[PDB]
């Protein structure tokens, strides 16, 4: 499966951003190095959020297909509609 | 921590990363209050919580 | 140390030894009720 | 007594008079001992078990009411009052 | 059958193991040979066996103890001597100690009885064949074949052996079947001088095999039947779990250590100066653990157990280790990849490196909006206090400056 | 036997390094685990060459973690059984010789011996010596020796040497 033609959603899905908000939330918790500016922001799911928000979660989704192949998306490539 | 687990908005155990449990009901000795960044705090549930 | 207990018949207060079994020294009943206690009890009027 | 009783939890004993009953008239919370009891072993010789308040419930010692069953062993019962105002 | 290993029901014998002497069915009675129970402080006082009877609700029983005429001349009582045996008190009894006595024989114990090793040492054909062990053909038409435990049995095992480039499984008896291994190969000891032991072998005699225990580069012929072939490591597991591995234990007042090394009869016990010391089951007595303690190290912070350190300086360096006991100037360290002493040293803390009084009394409230209360006081800080409140079905915290303790 | 094998590891890592310098750090963690290690499959391990790969790490649910599957060339001293090596003596006592081969230690048995060889508790420096003294053997010498054996203890394989054959001696 080629991500040369990735034939998924080009939408993040709200399972993949509940996931993505909740795992990097608790990189942040766990000093991993922030990717925004912080201005006055202490809760690490605040953070995670701003971070998705501009688009510098340095996570990829490995989507499974049913016939055992995957694509990778870099959390950037996605649509984020909520 | 230092309100404990008695005054409401405040804290029942400290977890180290050695994975040690403190207790802040028997009140222990004040070395035991030190908290460092690996640690966690198992606070009271307060107003915003999910 | 005295333990009085009071007899559910005869309402005779009586002397009780721990080991001692319960019974009224005047009348034999096998029913006895504690006294109230000393300590201070103190009530707001609500 | 913590010298010679085992399993003692931490609750205070000293509500308990020296017969190891609470008297009528005494306040009583949650995890509060009322009737003071042990049994001997086959921190030495005796193992507390005694009984005390339920958990999460209060009140003030009512009365307290001592006989012997029909085997004619030593027999307590106690009775805790707790005043309950609509809410 | 005579000459067997027999116990008792009830008496004063109970639980005392007895070699069969003679058997006589039609009387319902056996004679057992045991170690005499004889209590040396009432032949002191000259006291009468059957007073010992009419008190002995409270008397304590005597030990088990070989006997000594001698000793009972010093103490004044009786000793008659019969032939071999010796009577005393009506009862006969052997030149080297043992008791002879006769029972009946429903009290007497005859199934399910086994002694103990301890207990035979006092009173004085078999197969070690297991699962995957290599056995040879020594007696039978097919000689100097090697094969495979692959079943097992009592008298008759009937192994079923796989020989080199024999499929096929034949049939050979337990007397048939031998025990033989190949040069420079792991073998493991059940029953032996020095039982428990693993050994690699440099050569295999006829009938004196010979090994290289790792515990000291020292000899150790065993017969080859005792041997066995076990690719697993040596588990050591102590016996009655009198000690664990790595614990601290008070061999003197001064000096404490940690036993690293488990043995069958000896402890390989790693005191704080660092030194191998060798000791006993007996002698070591176990020491608690501090579960919290303080210390001082060269950074000037505060130590506690089970934190990662490195031993910049003292008798190591750069060396990594996990503290598992701690004293005034010494701790323990742990580990995994050491091999010298199992993996556990000692280095001195200052070298180490970062890498209710008032409780139960009752109180009224003298100030604030709880002012005239009056409760007892369930759990008091330094500053602050749990009150129950005689009035209010609540508990309460209360600062200590408000409160004033009522005096009887 | 010195071996150049490529072994597969795989380092975890706290969310602390998710910074520019992980992939320094993952190589970091690599050396400090793998090097000085032994393994009965692999022998010990002598050094860290190259590394081949880092696969893609994962996020393991609720753990903080990241894994790296680590592919990579190392330097193995795996010995056998019916070798010959040099080693270097290290200790001699009558009981008999301790040689090293790299990390490995390897104890000479009687046994192992040629029977012109014998014991001599009297000499200032213990050896062994046949009458004629046509070859002597002391601390530091370089000998050739045999493997017999090889046991395994706590993640750290120990041998045992021979000499007993022709043309393995001091030369
Ligand atoms: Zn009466």
């Amino acid at each position: 499966q080629a991500n040369q033609k990735r034939i998924t959603t080009p939408y993040m899905t709200k399972y993949e951003r509940a996931r993505v908000l909740g795992t990097r939330a608790l990189q942040i918790a766990m000093c991993a190095p922030v990717m925004v500016e912080l201005e006055g922001e202490t809760d690490p799911l605040l953070i995670a959020m701003k971070e998705l928000k501009a688009r510098k979660i340095p996570i990829i989704i490995r989507r499974y297909l049913p016939d055992g192949s995957y694509e990778d998306w870099g959390v950037d490539e996605l649509i984020i509609s909520d | 921590v230092r309100r404990g687990n008695s005054q409401y908005p405040g804290a029942k155990y400290i977890i180290r990363d050695n994975g040690d449990r403190i207790d802040l009901r028997f009140h222990p000795k004040p070395s035991d209050l030190h908290l460092q960044t690996g640690y966690k705090v198992e606070r009271h549930m307060c107003d915003g919580d999910i | 140390q005295p333990m009085i207990y009071i007899c559910g018949e005869c309402h005779t207060e009586n002397e009780i030894k721990s080991r001692d079994p319960i019974r009224c020294r005047e009348c034999g009943y096998r029913i006895m009720y504690k006294k109230r206690t000393k300590r201070l009890v103190v009530f707001d009027a609500r | 007594t913590r010298e010679t009783c085992q399993g003692m939890r931490h609750a205070i004993y000293d509500k308990l008079d020296d017969d190891g009953l609470i008297a009528p008239g005494v306040r009583v919370s949650g995890d509060d001992v009322i009737i003071g009891k042990t049994v001997t072993l086959p921190r030495y010789t005796k193992r507390d078990c005694s009984t005390f308040l339920r958990t999460s419930e209060t009140g003030i010692v009512d009365q307290v009411m001592v006989t012997l069953n029909q085997e004619g062993y030593k027999f307590c019962k106690i009775r805790v009052r707790s005043v309950r105002i609509p809410q | 059958k005579p000459k067997s290993w027999v116990r008792l029901k009830r008496g004063i014998y109970k639980d005392d193991i007895a070699q069969v002497d003679y058997v006589e069915p039609s009387q319902n009675t056996i004679s057992l040979k045991m170690i005499p129970r004889i209590d040396y402080d009432r032949i002191k006082a000259r006291m009468s066996l059957k007073d010992w009877f009419a008190k002995r609700k409270k008397f304590k029983r005597p030990p088990q103890r070989l006997f000594d005429a001698e000793k009972i001349r010093s103490l004044g009582g009786d000793v008659a001597s019969d032939g071999d045996f010796l009577i005393f008190e009506g009862n006969r009894y052997s030149r080297k100690g043992f008791l002879f006595k006769s029972f009946a024989m429903s009290a007497v114990i005859t199934e399910g009885v086994k002694p103990t090793l301890s207990e035979l040492e006092k009173f004085e054909r078999e197969h070690n064949f297991q699962p995957g062990d290599n056995v040879e053909v020594c007696e039978g038409e097919l000689i100097n074949l090697q094969g495979k435990i692959l079943s097992v049995d009592g008298n008759k095992i009937t192994i079923m052996p796989k020989h080199e480039d024999l499929k096929d499984m034949l049939e050979f008896p337990a007397q048939e079947l031998r025990k033989y291994f190949k040069m420079g190969d792991h073998v493991k000891v059940i029953a032996g001088r020095f039982e428990g032991d693993t050994g690699l072998i440099v050569r295999v005699e006829e009938n004196f095999v010979i090994l290289f225990s790792d515990l000291t580069m020292h000899e150790l012929k065993v017969l080859p039947r005792d041997l066995q072939l076990c690719s697993e490591t040596a588990s050591g597991v102590d016996v009655g779990g009198q000690h664990e591995w790595g614990e601290l234990v008070q061999l003197d007042p001064q000096t404490v250590g940690v036993i690293v090394r488990l043995e069958r009869e000896t402890f390989q016990v790693l005191n704080m100066y660092g030194k191998v010391v060798t000791v006993r089951h007996q002698a070591v007595t176990r020491k608690k653990d501090n579960r919290f303690a303080v210390a001082l190290d060269s950074e000037q912070n505060n130590i506690h157990v089970k934190d990662i350190v490195k031993v910049i300086d003292g008798p190591h360096s750069g060396r990594e280790g996990e503290i598992r006991h701690l004293f005034r100037s010494f701790a323990f360290l742990h580990c995994k990849k050491l091999v010298e002493n199992g993996g556990m040293f000692v280095c001195k803390t200052r070298h180490l490196v970062l890498a209710n009084e008032l409780i139960g009394q009752t109180v009224r409230i003298s100030q604030g909006p709880y002012k005239g209360y009056i409760g007892v006081v369930k759990d008091a800080t330094e500053s602050t206090a749990r009150v129950e409140l005689h009035s209010t079905c609540q508990t309460i915290s209360v600062d200590r400056q408000r409160l004033t303790t009522v005096g009887s | 036997m010195f071996y150049h094998i490529s072994l597969e590891h795989e380092i975890l890592l706290h969310p602390r390094y998710f910074g520019p310098n992980l992939l320094n750090t993952v190589k970091q963690k690599l050396f400090t685990e793998v090097e000085g290690t032994c393994t009965g499959k692999y022998g010990f391990v002598i050094a860290v060459t190259t590394i081949d790969n880092i696969g893609a790490g994962v996020i393991q649910p609720g753990r903080g973690f990241v894994l790296y599957p680590v592919k990579y060339k190392a330097i193995v001293f795996r010995p056998f059984k019916g070798e010959v090596v040099d080693a270097v003596v290290t200790q001699v006592n009558k009981v008999g010789l301790f040689t090293e081969i790299g990390p490995m230690s390897c104890f000479i048995s009687r046994h192992s011996i040629p029977s012109e060889m014998e014991f001599d508790p009297n000499s200032n420096p213990p050896c062994y010596k046949t009458m004629d003294e046509d070859i002597v053997i002391q601390q530091d010498d370089e000998i050739r020796l045999k493997i017999v054996g090889t046991r395994v203890d706590k993640n750290d394989i120990f041998a045992i040497g021979s000499l007993m054959d022709d043309y393995l001696g001091l030369v």
